[PDB]
């Protein structure tokens, strides 16, 4: 198969600013016809690709003249001039000159926008849960910027790591921020046997960890 | 179609 | 408006059969050729074939030669995939795309997810989720908890689709074989509990509607 080699795997570009991403593939593009079938789509998180760019250079009916594609043989670029928010999300480059079509592995494209700390709230397991025998402690770290963040449960000042499981969002098209939730799950007796519960998290936007804990009792 | 079909 | 729609979310068990529709409208079906497109692992992309929609003579990478079947319903403007003898590694979302003529993909398919797994149809346990009796500031955050369902998807709003603003819903982590998630929601702290929050919980598979209302602690 013709391999497509993408660069870089992620970008991240203020808005305005101008995007860069390339694509080598492992033969030469260039059909016996003297083209490249060489095509560029973006995939936003949740939905289908959509062409952008075709044949090296040719825009899709109703693509922005800011986004540019230019090359030959085993290497092309596609350039986003004037980034917008809604740009965010997976590009690919794609070869059609060859059976079979063949993707390159995608490049994620990430907005800048100013720090933003999480906005950081635990709660304790529902009455409800607790009756099931279980005891789930939720804590969500909202609406932050950068990406990078690392959470820490600690259960009467005691590091915990089994039982925790992290779901994330793909960057959101309004504010360009990132959200995660942490669930730390334990057995009703587990939850009982102590008191304190700490959800801390470790962000660019604070020296000190942005922490939210309570008391069982 | 250009090419293939 | 030219349009490709896929038939809905499909939950299967290893070993078992599946047939995905794609069904166009807005130009003449017997005109462009159908190609299947699979989601990659690391949320790439992966080429599947192609089908000539007016001779039903269809192409197939490499690897979709074995259990993989193109077909169609002219009359029906419905191109089909069958996967037979369906695998875990099957487990993913296949989207349909038109060619266009110069050989990129100008029209895709919304997708269609297919989960393969050996669980039964289970409901969602709803857990409100309200912060700690002890603690008081300007905005207040509350939760819903969707504990152990299978299988995708839920449909979570807050007061029937009129609390938009200030949501977010974690993607779905699955642990012995059931899905867990949790949804964010925002309000000014001024309305709470004074303005009652209802987190809307449906399951398709298992016909659940569940309301929890968020009581403070």
């Amino acid at each position: 198969d013709v391999v497509m080699t993408q660069t870089p795997l992620s970008l991240t570009v203020s808005l305005g600013d101008q995007a860069s991403i390339s694509c080598r593939s492992s033969q030469s593009l260039v059909h016996s016809n003297g083209n490249a079938y060489l095509h560029w789509y973006l995939q936003k998180p949740g939905q289908s690709p959509k062409v952008l760019i075709y044949k090296v250079s040719n825009r899709f009916s109703g693509v922005p003249d800011r986004f540019s594609g230019s090359g030959s043989g085993t290497d092309f670029t596609l350039k986003i001039s004037r980034v917008e928010a809604e740009d965010l999300g997976v590009y690919f480059c794609s070869q059609s000159t060859h059976v079979p079509y063949t993707f390159g592995g995608g490049t994620k494209l990430e907005i800048k926008r100013a720090d933003a700390a999480p906005t950081v709230s635990i709660f304790p397991p529902s009455s409800e849960q607790l009756t099931s025998g279980g005891a789930s402690v939720v804590c969500f770290l909202n609406n932050f910027y950068p990406k990078d963040i690392n959470v820490k449960w600690k259960i009467d000042g005691s590091e915990r790591q089994n039982g925790v499981l992290n779901s994330w969002t793909d960057q959101d098209s309004k504010d360009s921020t990132y959200s995660m939730s942490s669930t730390l799950t334990l057995t009703k007796d587990e939850y009982e046997r102590h008191n304190s519960y700490t959800c801390e998290a470790t962000h660019k936007t604070s020296t000190s960890p942005i922490v939210k804990s309570f008391n069982r009792n | 179609y250009e090419v293939h079909h | 408006l030219i349009q490709l729609v896929q038939s809905g979310p499909e939950v299967k068990k290893p070993g078992e059969t599946v047939k995905i529709s794609c069904t166009a409208s807005g130009y003449t079906f017997t005109n462009y050729v159908i190609h299947w497109v699979k989601q990659a692992p690391g949320k790439g992309l992966k080429w599947m074939g192609w089908i000539y929609t007016d001779t039903g003579e269809p192409t197939y990478a490499d690897d979709f030669k074995g259990r993989f079947a193109f077909s169609l319903e002219t009359s029906a403007n419905t191109a089909y995939l069958q996967i037979n003898n369906l695998k875990n590694e099957d487990m993913t979302t296949y989207f349909c795309a038109r060619e266009a003529y110069p050989n990129y993909f100008d029209y895709w398919g919304h997708g269609t997810t297919l989960t393969v797994s050996s669980a039964k149809t289970t409901p969602p346990s709803v857990y409100p989720l309200a912060p700690g009796s002890a603690a008081q500031n300007s905005m207040v955050t509350l939760g819903c908890l969707v504990k152990g369902y299978f299988p995708e998807p839920v449909t979570v709003t807050w007061n029937s689709g009129s609390l938009s603003s200030g949501v977010h819903t974690f993607p779905a982590v699955l642990q012995s074989d059931l899905y867990t998630l949790s949804s964010s929601v925002t309000v000014p702290s001024s309305t709470w509990p004074s303005e009652t929050v209802t987190c809307n919980v449906a399951h398709p598979a298992s016909s659940t509607k569940v309301d929890k209302k968020i009581v403070p602690r």
